């Protein structure tokens, strides 16, 4: 698995788009880099829904070509929200080959190995600074074949080093 | 206001 990223907006434009709800940029790729005023996170497109963490998006709309997109799925207890994916996003497919060495795609488009530990827990195969994972919530956890098994929720860390991640299973989507 | 897409990640 490889990844590369492409910024599409700067600061002024993010701000105004948030107030208008109206996104006329052409959308593409599997994973959207999102921002509000408060934070920046990711959304994984899986079966034509853009998914992301509830602790990031809250219950807010997603700016779209025609104006704000209402959440179609809002689960506060699973920390999961979903918007109808904007046209152009590349939709991933949920894994089922059931592999257990997994791949976390970050905001910096690195692709870090994660050992599946349980339904929605993983251990990093080599420690990263947690700072490096900041902004990656919502990102995809991939199996070797490129399918999605979930989206990053939370890093478990001590003294600044992320050892394990918590994730929301694709199952729950 | 809205959540805004400010970039993307392409998967290979
Ligand atoms: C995601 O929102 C993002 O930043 O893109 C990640 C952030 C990253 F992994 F750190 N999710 C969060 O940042 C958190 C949101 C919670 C409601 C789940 N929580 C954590 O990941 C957590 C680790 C961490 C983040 C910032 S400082 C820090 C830490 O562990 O010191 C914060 C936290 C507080 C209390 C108990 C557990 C955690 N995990």
């Amino acid at each position: 698995i490889t990844a590369y990223s492409q910024q599409t907006r700067g600061l002024l434009g993010c701000i105004i788009t948030s107030l208008t709800g109206r996104d006329k940029n052409q959308v593409d790729g599997e994973v959207q880099v999102l921002s509000t005023a408060t934070q920046s996170f990711l959304a994984t497109c899986v079966n034509g829904v853009c998914w992301t963490v509830y602790h990031g998006a809250g219950s807010k709309t997603l700016a779209g070509p025609k104006g704000p997109i209402t959440q179609m799925y809002t689960n506060v207890d699973q920390d999961l929200v979903g918007w109808p994916a904007p046209p152009g996003a590349r939709s991933m497919t949920p894994c089922t080959c059931g592999s257990s060495d997994l791949y976390l795609v970050t905001r910096h488009a690195d692709v870090i190995p994660v050992r599946r530990r349980g339904d929605s827990r993983g251990s990093l195969l080599s420690p990263r600074p947690v700072s490096y994972l900041k902004g990656s919530s919502g990102g995809p956890l991939l199996c070797p074949s490129g399918h999605v098994v979930g989206i990053f929720r939370a890093a478990v860390c001590t003294r600044g080093v992320a050892k394990a991640v918590d994730f929301i299973p694709v199952e729950s989507m | 206001g809205s959540v805004v897409i400010v970039g993307r990640i392409i998967l290979s």
